[PDB]
């Protein structure tokens, strides 16, 4: 399990 | 010009009491229908939203808009310098190297006034949608926040999992595993105590124990807290701040 | 299977608060008269022992005798994420590696539950009559043992049937305690013939965080043996430590 | 031989703690009027001077003058074993090389013996100040307090219409204002001409030690001589702080 | 004044 | 910072 950051989402 | 004048001082202060940890530089958008801020914290995993309306403000004026730069942490410092029944203004000019903050004493015979240096940022926005979540919680703030912290001993991530009975919170870590479960409650002595499920698909996913403990700094600032979830999106914990607005966290999940 | 329900968690949390600093592993001796703790610190200064009834709770089931070894530390953690108010109930298998909690709090509305890894432990393995017993407030206890602390590294307990005294020295000088004898606010002395003997304060004050078990705690010292500190646990048993003298 | 026995224990306490972060070791003097200290701190910038008088203690016993030369870490802590309800009695011998104390309670007594050192009384005068506040104790180390997040130094100044404390800072300045009220609570100002002057924060936020001392706290402002604030110990004496003001 | 051990006395 | 020494 790694970290996905918000800048992938909401852009 | 800007003035805006709070008799509720003491939401300003725990708003910032929420954000000066996640967030050390924000910008303010000032505008006619309120202020708001939009910032991700430095290492680009949770994002935070506060809005407060301008006729939750006792008498409000806005000019022109604003983007005002300010570092959290030293205007965290001035509002520590305001008892929590101050009424605290708000004032600024249209460019402004500073904010000016006005607190007035219950009393009447002390009135304290600071000038805060502010700071040339970019408003940098993120496009944030209004959606449908599938599992969205209402439950206890104190509660949750009692949850995050027990858990933290236990873990570092949480997985939420959230069925139309009820919201299961799952840690593991090498000293053992705990899960706790919290059922919807049939009626409890007052509202705030309860917890109730909208359900229209089961969701599960696993967040990191940090960002929520973070998160849960905010809770002075209401009784209740409402997660929003869906399959492979960020969970959204929303705080009201009642009658003014709310404070809103993104965190993105695990893998 | 062991399965032992007990109402008010708020022992277990408090017992395991005031060994989880003094041992950080023990082995839990678990029998059809309830649950005894027996073990000695690292420095093999203390010792310490726990004596848990089964009657004292409200349900107690045990097949056969278990010896469970737990990490004091970690079952102190798991504990934490439990609420003063909240019934806790132990469960164990007899070929079992992990020992079950579950926290069912008050409300029927929440509901915990956590499972701990156990260690290959293995037992350890006489009771008395003291020449001076003195039974007064564990606050005062604790007290004087802390600020004797700011004075010393050991106090003097001396024991006639006229009071007891703490005294204590150190570089900036020295101090004497006399409690004279006076239901839970008295000081009472049973004084066999008198005693004296020495005793660090890091111990005392390792013990005295089993203060929150009870309101009263007793002092049972003789010649050249260890002193006995003991809280009664109401209704479910009692926690003693045995602290040996200096010489 | 000295036998002073104090019923309300907690002052000696209280004193003390305003007293061993500031100086280390201080020469009580000891007479038949009272006890009395005066030292300065270890950086030469403020000066302390304590007042109990003889008629405050309910026995008071004095036969040759004595000069304590006490360690004041040492002693506070002996006194934190001492209850605030508790009767303390000081008590020396005249060739003692320690001071005795006793802490009676509820029948618990204490005995405690300090070891005193050799230690070698600066000229204080009388004054009458230009400008006198006289406001509550809790409000001043509320406002050192919260303006040491704002700058180092506090600008006080006094005027008929109230007092404004003020701090500058590389995040910005604040300015607070009392204004005279119409018993404790209360804002007096005693002015002859209008003053104005900077003090160093941090020995401020050290001289609001003394707070549990009294409700009321005074200030009095030079034209260029140190500040002046002082602590009533009701019934027994005063703590008083002098404080030089900044001239750069 | 040494420290005795727990182990002289029950052992 | 002005000191006490200069002013008794």
């Amino acid at each position: 399990r790694r970290q996905a950051s918000m800048t992938e989402f909401y852009h | 010009m800007f003035e805006a004048r709070l008799v509720q001082g003491s939401i300003l202060k725990k708003v910032l009491e929420a954000l000066k940890d996640l967030i050390n530089e924000a910008c303010w958008d000032i505008s006619s229908s309120g202020v708001n801020l939009q910032s991700m914290d430095s290492s680009h995993v949770s994002l935070v939203q506060l809005t407060l309306r301008s006729e939750g403000f006792d008498t409000y004026r806005c000019d022109r808009n604003l983007a005002m730069g300010v570092n959290l942490t030293s205007m965290s410092k001035i509002l520590k310098c305001a008892g929590n029944e101050d009424i605290i203004t708000l004032r600024a000019e249209d460019n402004a190297d500073t904010l000016a903050l006005v607190f007035e004493a219950p009393n009447q015979e002390k009135v304290s006034d600071y000038e805060m240096k502010l700071m040339d940022l970019d408003v940098e926005q993120l496009g944030i949608p209004e959606q449908e979540y599938s599992c969205v919680v209402k439950m206890p703030s104190g509660e949750f926040a009692r949850i995050c912290r027990d858990l933290s001993h236990i873990g570092d991530a949480v997985v939420i999992s959230c069925a139309k009975d009820g919201v299961k919170f799952s840690a593991s870590g090498e000293l053992g595993n705990g899960n706790i479960k919290l059922s919807q409650t049939s009626n409890v002595d007052k509202e705030e105590e309860a917890v109730t499920i909208e359900m229209n698909e089961p969701v599960q996913l696993t967040f990191a124990l940090r960002y929520l403990n973070f998160f849960t700094k905010a809770t002075p600032l209401s009784s209740t807290v409402t997660l929003s979830m869906s399959a492979d999106v960020p969970l959204v914990v929303e705080y009201k701040i009642a009658d003014m607005g709310h404070l809103k966290y993104y965190l993105a999940p695990k893998i």
